[PDB]
């Protein structure tokens, strides 16, 4: 009997951990590890997190090759 | 394709019958219809006795006879005809108003409106206004695109764009930039550009002076031919005048200044229902007008250009160094992020770019294709037709850049059993709310605002 | 210092700013219009005939030759320096650009082009008629001899000498630049620093090392021997060391191993002087002495090579020499009789010296040969010049920039170097290792990268694919620690560093012309020996940053060293790229110059049929989760 105002995020297994790791210092911002391809997240920090999520794939490449 | 037909049919018959007075429209809409319609319409056009149905089905043989439905649906969809199931059959005939609205037009009837074009002393030059609107018609793209020139200054036109809100830019800052609609704005150049807009006039057209025939007629009358005078003097309702003012304001109409004359029929109106050759200071020659280089080296390769379409193409690639007829701009994995910074996939880009800028890439479609069409089963390894190498990388980067989907609202969680899902969530997948349907999830998703049928039945389960 | 950076820097002159284009001159004149300010290359509507125009474009910049009308182009500062060999009418290129003044003609660029034509052929370092002198020859570097102090005050007012060309011979500028503004005879002492002083005083001065114009020699223990032949890529290099005045030398970038001794034979044959030769390792060198050293022009007896265990006849023959740098590039030395050899040859005024694939060789050890021979001329032969050690003095100001590139897509229209279609399979990743990869640290993170379940499912598929359509394989990988485990968990041979010589033999003998045991693994020192003349199915699995260069260079010897000339040559390359991992971006940065070379690359994240493999151990992921328990170990050692 519930409907928390949540923010689902379709995801991937590996990125989930990333996303988990995102919460792993930015916790509570994820809400439920629905599955590998779905995650309840924070309207107050969502793409903010996905920006943080970008940071890791930014931590991935940084792709300047400059 | 918004398929203006779709807009057309939206209205009920009386309005349709309202409009069928203006004969040219009837002819105009005639062009619109699928050929079968066109065909059978003629079959009924000159026989004033409603006719059975199977006969028509008995006109067609096998495969293709589905189009019959695709035909009969359409005509019925706008109900041009009038069914008569009196004797169990279907006795059919057109909207006779419309039918005579055609016939009169078809054989020199009393069509003063469709024949409103009162030709006069032809003061029109080919280059005369050839871009005279095309400038305004082009500058608006830039003004819409957002550029050095205030080609989008039409307060109404802008207010139209803002009212149309099809552009993804900061209207708070004033921007209406390339949204998906803006991307679509880039997509459908002429047929798309004209029609895709034209409805905006109707979109804004809800408050005063409905006069749709005087509205629509002002369109297809424009769609008729460059009759110039004889209407703009008088032969037009005031709604036409505002439409005339609007048309010139929309640029789509070749009305000169002095506010007292019959405006020339700018080429746009031809382009409005042309679907043909569409191109057209004194240097105006194509196809090379759109000039650019397509290749797997991720750069600008531009000898020729459309001095706006470039910056338009830039809208997915950073300009780095403009030169007279060339620009340094690297369209790369970095550059594509911008189309995604707006958000739109550059999937429209692919064929368009495979279609556009080939004027500068004509030796390309043979350095690359080699006409690798028939050698397809002779080699297990084709060659760059059409060039996918960056496109794969694009398609690669496509997910690779996108790589996420986010939802928000509440979260329904941990349901009970397989009805609320296989009674009212495949039914949520049958009343259009859901922002997730994972059966076993026992949890489902919408957008917070969107519950009017979402906290309603699971309660009932 | 002694050398100069200027040998690995292509892709320049790109003169174009936010408003580059001047009033389009070539707008009217549309026979040909390359990107002028850049030096870019583009055809014109009054002129589409391309193919013969390969050479003229060769003079300037970098093309895109899967371009349609034409390929790309660019400016190049030292590139004009190279062009001095022909040394044609300088304004002619500008005159050629006269039509190509696409914008308003970029006279500044044109001047830049006039500047781009400044140095090469405008060299300046004196020389004298069987000696060296303190003068200068061309306008570009004229004062690089006269006003000097190691070339000018290290130019000695001695009048003229061939027989008087010796005592001095401020050391032997026998390889001095273009010569003789009033040329003060060269001395015997101090140009070991001049070569450093040069760019130090920045003289773009065209060194010249003659064929017979130094009679400090009744010209010594060489002589011409021409028996050799030629494939379409030789002669330019050979005449590249002539120039003006008297002859010269330089540096050339090649995929090596193409009988490069043969081209070495000529210039040495063509000076009849004192010369030595050098290669990497008794690990490496023996692929030289006896399958590609005698079908050529030399007598069968002379030379000696030295390791004091792999020693030779020293103190014996007046003739030429050959050794290894790393042998004496170091206080490493086996038998003090090395110093019975060391002192002279080091101190000996060698007319020429041969260095080969010095690419990997570091200044921190490369300066020894600089400090070792100081031969009157030098040989520039390595793999790649754009580098990781892109440091200040590359061997250029010693010998020169690259002289001859290779050629791949359109000269090989004379000889096919192994048509490539590269593959990178984008295998996704599992967080299970990756989670503690988020818990990891220094490069011992990368080991976790090796712990990917996907490599296995594909690995056999590669073996299956290759043999399902039946062509045998050559693979590439790294980090033997478990990669060796991979091998005898792949059912395929294991190859590892720290290995006895005995076991190295059992790899090929009942293995080459047979058709059954048809797979191989590679170590990190075994690659320093040989690659098979077989199985151009090339599959990369594991690599490592920075090594990428030589790793990419490592891939080189397979295909370029091949020369067979068929119609198509359906050959391909393949690689493993575990998705969602730290490296692929750097691998893309490695890929960044993959199709740079025209040798292309195509990607397949998943092909038509990868999953067709039923023989994969770990078919269900609990063995892959058994693997996790093994995945711990070394990374729990870590």
């Amino acid at each position: 009997a519930r409907a928390r105002k949540g923010a689902l995020v379709q995801c991937d297994p590996s990125i989930k951990a990333l996303i988990l790791q995102i919460d792993a210092k930015m916790s509570d911002i994820v809400l439920e590890e629905l599955d590998d391809t779905h995650l309840l997240v924070n309207p107050s920090k969502v793409e903010f997190v996905k920006h943080e999520l970008n940071r890791l794939l930014s931590k991935n490449i940084y792709n300047p090759m400059d | 394709k918004h398929s203006v037909t779709q807009y057309l049919e939206e209205i009920p018959q009386q309005v349709q019958n309202r409009l069928y007075t203006s004969p040219a429209t009837c002819l105009a809409i005639y062009r619109i219809l699928p050929p079968l319609a066109k065909f059978f319409i003629m079959a009924m056009v000159f026989n004033e006795n409603e006719v059975p149905l199977l006969d028509l089905d008995k006109w067609v043989n096998s495969n293709g006879k589905l189009q019959f439905q695709n035909a009969i649906k359409s005509m019925k969809s706008l109900h041009l005809l009038i069914p008569n199931k009196s004797s169990g059959t279907l006795m059919i005939n057109l909207n006779p108003t419309f039918k005579i609205s055609l016939r009169n037009a078809l054989t020199g009837g009393e069509v003063q409106n469709s024949f409103g074009v009162v030709v006069e002393e032809n003061v029109v030059s080919l280059d005369l206004l050839d871009e005279y609107s095309a400038n305004k018609w082009e500058t608006i793209l830039h003004f819409m695109v957002g550029t050095p020139l205030a080609k989008i200054p039409s307060e109404k036109v802008l207010n139209l764009l803002k009212h149309s809100k099809l552009m993804e830019e900061v209207n708070s800052t004033g921007e209406f930039k390339i949204t998906n609609e803006g991307f679509q704005f880039l997509l459908q150049e002429i047929n798309s550009q004209l029609w895709t807009l034209l409805l905006q006039y109707l979109k804004m057209i809800e408050t005063s002076k409905m006069d749709l025939v005087d509205v629509l007629h002002f369109i297809f009358m424009l769609g008729a031919l460059e009759v110039g005078k004889a209407y703009k003097i008088d032969a037009l309702s005031e709604t036409q005048r505002i439409m005339l003012q609007d048309m010139r304001d929309y640029g789509l109409v070749f009305q000169k200044h002095s506010n007292d004359s019959i405006f020339y029929p700018t080429k746009l109106a031809l382009m409005l229902t042309s679907d043909t050759k569409t191109i057209r200071g004194l240097k105006n020659q194509d196809i090379p007008d759109g000039s650019l280089i397509v290749e797997t080296n991720f750069k600008i390769y531009s000898y020729s250009n459309s001095p706006l379409q470039i910056a338009v193409l830039s809208l997915f690639v950073h300009l780095k160094a403009r030169f007279v007829n060339m620009v340094l701009g690297q369209i790369t994995r970095e550059s594509i992020r911008r189309a995604l910074t707006n958000g739109i996939t550059a999937d429209q880009i692919i064929a368009y770019l495979e279609t556009h800028a080939h004027p500068q890439m004509r030796r390309l479609a043979e350095e690359k294709l080699e006409k690798k069409l028939e050698l397809d089963p002779n080699c297990k390894e084709p060659l760059q037709v059409l060039p996918p190498t960056v496109v794969d990388q694009i398609r690669l980067w496509q997910l690779e850049l996108d790589r996420v989907i986010t939802y928000e609202g509440s979260l329904y969680s941990d349901f009970e059993t397989s009805q609320e899902y296989n009674l009212l969530s495949k039914y949520a997948q049958d009343i259009g709310v859901l922002l997730w349907k994972d059966d076993k999830k026992k949890k489902f998703f919408i957008s917070k605002e969107g519950n009017s049928q979402v906290l309603d039945f699971a309660k009932r389960k | 210092p002694a050398d100069f950076v200027p040998d690995s820097v292509s892709g320049m002159f790109r003169s174009h700013d936010f408003s580059y284009l001047r009033l389009r001159p070539d707008h009217a004149s549309r026979p040909l219009w390359i990107s002028p300010s850049d030096g870019r290359i583009i055809l014109e509507s009054f002129s589409p005939l391309a193919e013969q125009a390969q050479d003229f474009l060769v003079t300037i910049a970098e093309p895109i030759s899967r371009p349609s009308h034409i390929h790309e182009y660019k400016i190049t500062a030292y590139s004009l320096y190279a062009a001095v060999s022909v040394g044609l009418e300088t304004d002619d290129i500008i005159s050629v650009l006269d039509r190509l003044s696409k914008v308003p003609v970029a006279e500044s660029i044109i001047n830049f082009i006039k500047g781009a034509t400044i140095s090469y052929g405008k060299v300046k370092l004196v020389i004298k008629h069987n000696r060296y002198f303190v003068e200068t020859t061309q306008a570009d570097i004229l004062q690089m001899l006269l006003n000097d102090s190691v070339i000018g005050p290290l130019r000695i007012d001695s009048d003229h000498q061939v027989q008087p060309p010796e005592d001095v011979l401020e050391r032997e500028e026998e390889d001095d630049d273009i010569d003789a503004v009033h040329s003060f005879e060269i001395a015997n002492e101090s140009v070991e620093v001049v070569k450093k002083r040069c760019q130090e005083i920045d003289y773009p001065v065209l060194e010249e090392y003659d064929f017979r114009n130094d009679h400090r020699n009744p010209d010594l223990d060489i002589d011409l021997k021409p028996s050799t032949q030629i494939r379409p890529y030789q002669e330019k290099s050979l005449s590249k060391m002539f120039g003006n005045g008297r002859a010269r030398s330089g540096i050339i970038v090649l995929p090596c191993g193409a009988g490069k001794t043969l081209v070495g034979i000529t210039a040495a044959c063509t000076i009849k002087k004192s010369v030595i030769v050098l290669c990497t390792s008794s690990v490496s060198v023996m692929q030289w002495r006896q399958q590609f050293l005698q079908w050529c022009t030399l007598q069968p007896e002379n030379c000696a090579v030295f390791t004091s265990d792999n020693k030779e006849m020293f103190q014996t023959e007046s003739g030429l020499v050959v050794s290894t740098y790393s042998m004496v590039a170091n206080t490493r030395n086996r038998s003090h009789d090395s110093q019975k050899v060391m002192d002279f040859l080091t101190g000996r005024e060698w007319g020429f010296i041969i260095l080969d694939e010095v690419h990997v060789v570091p200044a921190a050890m490369f300066r020894r040969v600089v400090s070792t021979i100081a031969a009157h001329a030098k040989l520039g032969l390595t793999a790649t010049l754009v580098r990781e050690d892109d440091k200040i003095g590359d061997l250029n100001f010693l010998i020169g920039p690259k002289l001859y590139e290779a050629n791949w897509m359109e000269l090989s229209q004379k000889g096919h170097i192994a048509n490539v279609q590269c593959a990178e399979v984008w295998c996704p990743m599992t967080a299970e290792f990756y989670q503690e990869y988020l818990r990891e640290t220094a490069r011992k993170r990368m080991l976790l990268y090796i712990m990917n379940p996907t490599k296995f499912q594909a690995c056999q598929f590669l073996i299956q694919y290759h043999e399902r359509r039946g062509d045998k394989i050559i693979v590439f990988s790294d980090n033997v620690y478990a990669l060796q485990e991979y091998a005898l968990k792949m059912g395929k041979p294991f190859i590892y560093g720290s290995t006895p010589q005995q076991e190295r033999m059992n790899i090929l003998q009942n293995f080459q012309y047979n058709d059954q045991i048809n797979t191989i693994f590679l170590s990190k020192v075994g690659d320093t020996s040989i690659d098979l003349p077989e199985a151009t199915c090339l599959i990369q699995i594991s690599s490592h940053y920075g090594s990428r260069r030589q790793e990419a260079q490592r891939l080189g010897r397979i295909l370029r060293a091949k020369r067979r000339n068929d119609e198509g040559f359906n050959a391909f390359f393949y690689s493993l790229v575990s998705k969602d991992t730290q490296e692929m971006y750097y691998s893309t940065k490695r890929q960044a110059f993959l199709v740079d070379q025209g040798y292309a690359f195509k990607v397949i994240t998943h092909l038509h049929g990868m999953e067709n493999i039923p023989n994969l151990a770990y078919a269900s992921p609990r063995e892959r989760r058994e693997l996790l328990q093994e995945v711990l170990l070394k990374n729990e050692e870590a």
